[PDB]
């Protein structure tokens, strides 16, 4: 439902 | 504003009296910040769902100035990699995508 | 285009040789995508870092078509619970956030 990717 | 996204979209927010930086990403549905101490009512919401769930504080309806736009939305409050202003705020500024 | 985040933000892509779905990802620097058979060189990634790291197939240099706009960058291969388009492609395609 986050889906962020910082690598 | 136009942002170009060469680098990560970071803006600058008002929260709770406070100024913090958090991060426009519009692969989340939800606004999730930490280290903020917001006044009136919270209920507990389970989010992500990947090796658990993590418990937060959600405060709806909660005033927020994010880039200068001064808009209303549910935050959730609780321990996050990086501050995240999901879709649910986004909305509320007009934030589109545009190509 | 002009794509308003009231939902997800979705949009379909042609990568190698398959039709796919992906979610424009603006808290993603990268894309992931799963079940795509790419040809030629790669090398192993770790991304992700919560938890442990999970390992990816890097691919450069990719010729990818996103919502119509064909564009090159690097995507990555293997298990994601969805298919991201990160920041990198974005880029490409001349995507901005807009408020």
């Amino acid at each position: 439902g986050n889906f962020l990717q910082s690598r | 504003p136009q942002i170009t996204l060469w680098q990560r979209p970071i803006v600058t927010i008002k929260i709770g009296g406070q100024l913090k930086e958090a991060l426009l990403n519009t692969g989340a549905d939800d606004t999730v910040l930490e280290e903020v101490n917001l006044p009136g009512r919270w209920k507990p919401k389970l989010i992500g769902g990947i090796g658990g769930f993590v418990k937060v504080r959600q405060y709806d309806q909660v005033p927020i100035e994010i880039c200068g736009h001064k808009v209303i939305g549910t935050v959730l409050v609780g321990p996050t990699p990086t501050n995240v202003i999901g879709r649910n705020l986004m909305t509320q500024i007009g934030c589109t995508l545009n190509f």
